[PDB]
């Protein structure tokens, strides 16, 4: 998974 | 085009004994502080033009020493220690009583009382953050050149602000990159013990801190 | 004074088996740490530090001047490196030695970042004094003496930079942004290094083995 | 003794 980042960048 | 000024502006932005004391508070910290990266990431200009899988491969290779920039400079108050985001003081003593002793005492030396005695300000610093940010070297990116144009861009306005703000210092903006290498050997150090920390079980698990280590 | 060309004088002056490759980097390693002693003598002051700072410097910055020379001697090479041995390790050989993600890295990160600048000899050895030249070494009896002759040779290189590549504003900042590539290459060389010599690959009572037990 | 680099320096 490990999406944390890409959600948090995503706005 | 990079202007210092809305680098200054990104700092400002986001920046204002237990022997287990200083491990949970380094865990917790370092987990706060990489939303807060994400946020002053975001306001670097041109970042957030990068595509999006470039914007995470930066971040996944810089956060650390990103991170470790930070509480360098933020330390420069503190009397023979770290400030934590926390808002725990790590001192010697209880640093090595917690088994970072070696380190506590190579970043006090190596990044801090040298940020300390140059006076190294936070535009300094963040153009240096940037400039890690901007890592060509990181692996998988889909265009190295364009991040290591904006890296170019970074350090250029950097030395244009050293030499316009400190005149009398022509080898500042050296001094202020060769102080890179040291953020490189102590990141990989720090790494190594959070990894150690991960194995015996220190880190909180489900945390974006533990994405960073596994991802 | 610190004379850019000294300094060039210093650089000139002194420069299939899965088990080959490990066999040849230890083999090129201990051979070139001689030959780096007589290096580090021509340096303009260095010679005239306390030997137990001269002996600090080497110790700590031996690893990073080797790989300096060894990526820069490689640039005509084709996806490879050129030990001083001779030897010349390519990408499938180095992968089945067991030091396959190093040589990627190096080849990424120092050779190729080498060569498309074509940093020349007195880039590569004024990068070089300035590794030697280490303040944070630790136990030196005086560092802020060894930051200041690291200082006059980036003040040096720089105004070479200035004077040699009028065109290229960014290039001295450029070649310092490559020794955080070769601070973490060179501690994931010595990892290796420690490996071989736990399982035994190293040969015994080395001038190699001395910095590695020193 | 670990001083071969001592006597090259010499
Ligand atoms: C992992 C680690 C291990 C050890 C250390 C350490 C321990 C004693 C003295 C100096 C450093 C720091 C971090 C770390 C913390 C942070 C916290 C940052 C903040 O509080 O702002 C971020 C990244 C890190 O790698
Ligand atoms: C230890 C190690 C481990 C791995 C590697 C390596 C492996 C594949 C590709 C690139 C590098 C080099 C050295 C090493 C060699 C030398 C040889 C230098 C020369 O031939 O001039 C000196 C220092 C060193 O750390
Ligand atoms: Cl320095
Ligand atoms: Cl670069």
């Amino acid at each position: 998974k490990h999406k944390i980042l890409h959600r948090l960048l995503q706005d | 085009d990079m202007p210092v000024e809305r680098i200054l502006e990104a700092e400002l932005a986001v920046e204002p004994s237990s022997p287990n004391d200083p491990v949970t508070n380094i865990c917790q910290a370092a987990d706060k502080q990489l939303f807060t990266l994400v946020e002053w990431a975001k306001r670097i200009p041109h970042f957030s033009e990068l595509p999006l899988d470039d914007q995470v491969i930066l971040l996944r290779a810089g956060w650390n020493e990103l991170l470790i920039a930070s509480f360098s400079h933020r330390s420069i108050a503190v009397k023979d220690g770290i400030l934590l985001a926390t808002g725990l003081h790590v001192h010697r003593n209880s640093a090595h009583s917690a088994g970072v002793g070696a380190i506590f005492d190579r970043v006090l030396t190596e990044l801090v009382s040298k940020m300390r005695d140059m006076q190294m300000d936070k535009t300094e610093l963040g153009c240096l953050r940037a400039i890690v940010l901007f890592n060509p070297d990181s692996k998988g990116l889909s265009n190295p050149a364009e991040v290591e144009a904006l890296r170019e861009k970074v350090y250029a306005s950097l030395e244009a602000y050293c030499k316009h703000k400190y005149p009398e210092q022509p080898g500042r903006f050296a001094k202020l990159l060769l102080r890179l290498p040291a953020l490189r050997s102590i990141g990989l150090k720090c790494l190594e013990h959070l990894f150690f920390f991960k194995l015996i079980g220190d880190t909180p698990i489900d945390t974006f801190l533990m994405e960073m280590l596994e991802a």
